[PDB]
């Protein structure tokens, strides 16, 4: 054959460039983010950055060719064209000044579906089930964010409703195994099918809103994520023959419309699923209910709020610097109780965690040598030296393990 | 009708078997992030202005951990929102890539 | 198809959310209604505050009736109210910070028997004389808006709330109307 | 550098028809109504827009289904129709004419003015045939025009047409003048 060029093959087609991609789809910077974001599609490492390109140097980020050829072909990209044809009529129709056919228009259009998204995505239950922490860690703290211009308070109360269908189907299904407290929140750990999913429950504080943050790219995420989770929810409903969607309780709605409404129904063989059982539980005032809530439910207990009404049960929940009546009928346990039990699976003796006394720490449930080594090779000499100076932190971080621990003991 | 059918019924295809496909791994499991570490665990007041000095993301840990009496008197994360939103940039924006460690 | 339920008012203290309407369009609100709304301190749009109606207090509602919509809060809308939003003027003077630190309602308080957000949850929800004290101290919360403004989709759907907000609401503008009160629950939800 | 072959046209048509001297007869548009009486005028006429398709479409359906289970009044609209128009003005039916000023054919309207002139039937002139389609749900009208207002606005249409006599026929009277385009 003729003289090939000097590159023009090998890593030279099988990666195309952010903006040669972009060229080639004819499609926005936007839309094929979202496209990009919809499929999960990611910038991949060449294994030589100045063999894919033309001998540049410059910075560039390479994508896969297959992924993005096969991604022409969705139909996502001509429910995207429709949607840009609506919205380009419709602002037609307003600049005309016959608000009757806009509303007509709006009322009879259709939004996509990424019903079949999920299913080659994730082909398979486990799949998503696997890849639902990141979908729970972004849906629970978007549950808590307040309405803003940004954000229209229907994507938050679908995003809340999710979030209660979740812990509710969690709950009665009792599949929580292990639970921690943090800073950032409250992480959660459940063996859905032996998964060990983990979710983050932020405080139900007001959440800041740095403006900074771009809420368009959350938005698209959150908008998958939500269907990804209504499907699992589904999924994981009709396994368990419980009905859905459950209807939501309007008489307890009223009260505080807490984890406690929303019931369910259909059509105890783990330690932690059999703690507290046949308890019932008192929780005060200043204790988040929202929290020792639902770790009650789960284990089976029962609890009554304080305002039920805005005795009978044997353990009470307090975090008063001093109790005012300290009946005897009632046991009187601080939340730290609660989290270790559930920590570790077992009934630790209440008579350590009296409240007003020390909160103990929380944790989480997860030359004769150098002689030899003059005549390394240069490889071996910089990995044997790269690894003792990995090894250094090591050392350092188990020194510490002891002497700060042992130090403020004597103080 | 919406999202009322069973789209992976009883599906037992992987997609993961592809050669140049990447799993979708999840964050490291939380130790010893606990709004009431062990007193140890506290960052010294020296150490302060050197961990607050340093430049994003050349940062094992993004918060200072501190002593809390009682669960209630933990406030609220200033941060869990930045958090989140560079959670989602890296799961397609970062460039992935298979290592051997 | 909505209806009217007219009711006659009656001694019993209760605690009602006010929102700011921004109407009539083309009116400079006068001293007496001025007044009220500094007393009431709502005179930011969109903002809202907790206060008790009461014999004396109901007849200053009529004052500022057409500019406000007025309503009794379920106590889930109030709890998720307060503890979604809310700030403090606190030292940093300058500072709007959130309500996000517990130790600052000890701080502030201390012997009122607040020690948390959720305190004060239960005072607004149940009358006190904490109240008093925490409704000045509580900062009211800048609801937030409608569609806000502009958008193809957004001048829409922001007619088809005007339109439905004049049909649902209306001011009768006689001295003998009836206050007009509607589930705030709803608004709140649309605005939270 | 270099322009699209349309664009410099069109840009070149602009400047020939500013420099070339007009006759009496063309010219007498772009002497048009104010802003605010021609807003008002167009507010007047947004509140009797004729049914669209959708509208009509809807109101038959309701009354077949209303006779398949077992007297309104003449309705009102305005008359857009260049035909329909130009057939009601000589037969002194119109009350109001509004006539564009930026038809392609210019010919096919220069003598609408004037004959609604000669006929005494209030007239005026409007910047732009899109803003006259834009209120009858079409692309483009040239002319609108008021047959019967209801009798609330009545008293508005009397106000609207005693107004735009002064307005327009007393203050562009002198329009025949001498012929304009004369720019340097």
């Amino acid at each position: 054959m003729r003289i090939k060029k000097k590159n023009t093959r090998g890593n030279a087609r099988n990666f195309i460039t952010r903006s040669q991609a972009v060229r080639k789809l004819q499609v926005s910077l936007a839309d094929f983010r979202r496209l990009c974001i919809f499929k999960g599609i990611y910038p991949r490492e060449p294994r030589n950055k100045k063999k894919a390109n033309k001998g540049s140097t410059a910075p560039t980020t390479f994508y896969y060719a297959k992924d993005i050829q096969y991604l022409m072909h969705e139909p996502v990209l001509a429910k995207f064209r429709e949607h840009k044809t609506f919205a380009r009529k419709l602002t037609r129709a307003l600049g005309r000044g016959e608000v009757s056919s806009a509303k007509r228009l709006e009322e009879n259009r259709d939004s996509y579906t990424l019903d079949h998204i999920i299913k080659e995505r994730y082909p398979s239950f486990p799949d998503a089930i696997r890849d639902i922490d990141d979908a729970l860690n972004m849906l629970f703290l978007f549950s808590n964010l307040p309405s803003t211009n940004q954000v229209s308070s229907k994507i938050i109360n679908d995003a809340q409703k999710i979030c209660n269908q979740w812990l509710a189907y969690v709950a009665k299904e009792r599949l929580v195994r292990k639970v921690f407290v943090s800073i950032k929140g409250v992480y959660y750990q459940a063996n859905i099918k032996g998964e060990e999913v983990r979710w983050l429950v932020p405080f139900k504080f007001p959440e800041n809103i740095p403006s900074d943050v771009d809420f368009r790219i959350m938005l698209t995420f959150l908008e998958f994520y939500s269907t990804l989770l209504h499907f699992v929810l589904y999924k994981l409903y009709t396994d368990s023959g419980l009905i859905y969607p459950p209807k939501l309780d309007l008489k307890k709605d009223k009260i505080i419309s807490g984890l406690s409404s929303y019931i369910l129904e259909s059509r105890y063989d783990s330690p932690v699923a059999s703690l507290f059982s046949a308890f019932v539980f008192y929780v005060s005032r200043e204790v988040p209910i929202d929290i020792l809530e639902f770790l009650i439910l789960s284990c089976g207990g029962n609890v009554i709020s304080e305002a039920a009404m805005d005795s009978k049960v044997t353990h009470q929940i307090v975090d008063r610097p001093v109790l005012k009546n300290k009946v005897a009928g009632r046991t009187y346990i601080q939340p730290q109780w609660i989290f270790d039990c559930i920590n570790k699976g077992e009934l630790v003796p209440a008579n350590k965690y009296l409240p007003g006394e020390a909160l103990p720490p929380h944790l989480s449930p997860w030359e004769e040598k150098k002689l030899k080594m003059i005549m390394m090779s240069n490889k071996q000499k910089k990995l044997y030296k790269k690894m003792k100076y990995s090894n250094a932190k090591k050392e350092e971080q188990a020194e510490n393990l002891k002497k700060k621990k042992k130090q403020i003991a004597k103080q | 009708e919406n999202y009322q059918y069973d789209l992976w019924g009883d599906s037992t295809e992987t997609n993961d078997h592809v050669m140049h496909l990447r799993a979708p791994k999840l964050p490291p499991p939380t130790n010893e992030e606990s709004y009431n570490p062990p007193e140890e665990y506290l960052l010294s007041p020296e150490e302060k202005e050197a961990w607050e000095n340093t430049e994003y993301s050349e940062r094992e840990r993004n918060f200072i951990p501190q002593k809390y009496s009682a669960l209630r008197k933990v406030p609220g994360y200033g941060e869990s929102i930045r958090e989140r939103f560079e959670r989602s940039l890296d799961l397609y924006l970062a460039p992935r890539v298979r290592k051997n460690k | 198809g909505l209806i009217r339920e007219k009711t006659t008012y009656d001694g019993k203290p209760a605690l009602l959310f006010i929102v700011r309407v921004r109407g009539p369009l083309a009116v400079n609100i006068p001293n007496k209604a001025f007044k009220i709304l500094s007393l009431l301190r709502l005179v930011e749009t969109n903002t809202g505050v907790f206060v008790k109606l009461t014999k004396n207090v109901y007849p200053l509602l009529k004052v500022i009736a057409p500019y406000v919509v007025i309503g009794k809060p379920s106590l889930s809308s109030i709890r998720s109210l307060i503890q979604k939003r809310g700030r403090i003027i606190y030292k940093g003077e300058p500072h709007e910070i959130v309500l996000n630190d517990n130790n600052i309602v000890e701080e502030q308080l201390g012997d009122h028997g607040i020690i948390c957000v959720e305190d004060i949850i239960h005072e607004i929800a149940t009358m006190g004389e904490s109240f008093s004290v925490c409704n000045f101290f509580l900062q009211p919360f800048k609801l937030n808006r409608e569609v806000s403004g502009f958008g193809s989709l957004n001048r829409l759907r922001k007619i088809k709330q005007r339109e439905a907000e004049s049909r649902t609401r209306q001011f009768s503008n006689a001295a003998t109307a009836p206050v007009i009160e509607v589930d705030i629950d709803s608004l709140l939800a649309k605005l939270n | 550098v270099k322009w699209p072959e349309y664009v410099r046209v069109q840009r070149q048509k602009k400047i020939l028809s500013i420099r070339l001297k007009v006759p009496p007869t063309i010219a007498q548009f772009q002497y048009t109504l104010d802003r605010n009486t021609a807003a008002e005028t167009f507010k007047l006429f947004n509140k009797y827009r004729p049914e669209t398709a959708a509208e009509k479409k809807e109101r038959l359906t309701k009354e077949a289904a209303a006779v398949a289970e077992g007297a309104s009044p003449k309705p009102y609209a305005v008359k857009y129709g260049l035909n329909h128009v130009v057939a009601l003005i000589e037969n002194k039916k119109a009350k109001l004419v509004l006539i564009a000023n930026d038809v392609d054919p210019i010919e096919l309207v220069v003598f609408l003015p004037a004959l609604c002139k000669k006929m005494g039937v209030p007239y005026a002139i409007v910047k732009g045939k899109a803003r006259l389609g834009t209120l009858v749900n079409q692309k483009t009208s040239a002319v609108a025009a008021l047959t019967e207002v209801r009798a609330e606005d009545e008293a508005a249409l009397a106000k609207l047409v005693s107004t735009i006599d002064a307005n327009f026929a007393d203050k562009y009277d002198e329009v025949k003048k001498h012929w304009g385009g004369g720019i340097l």
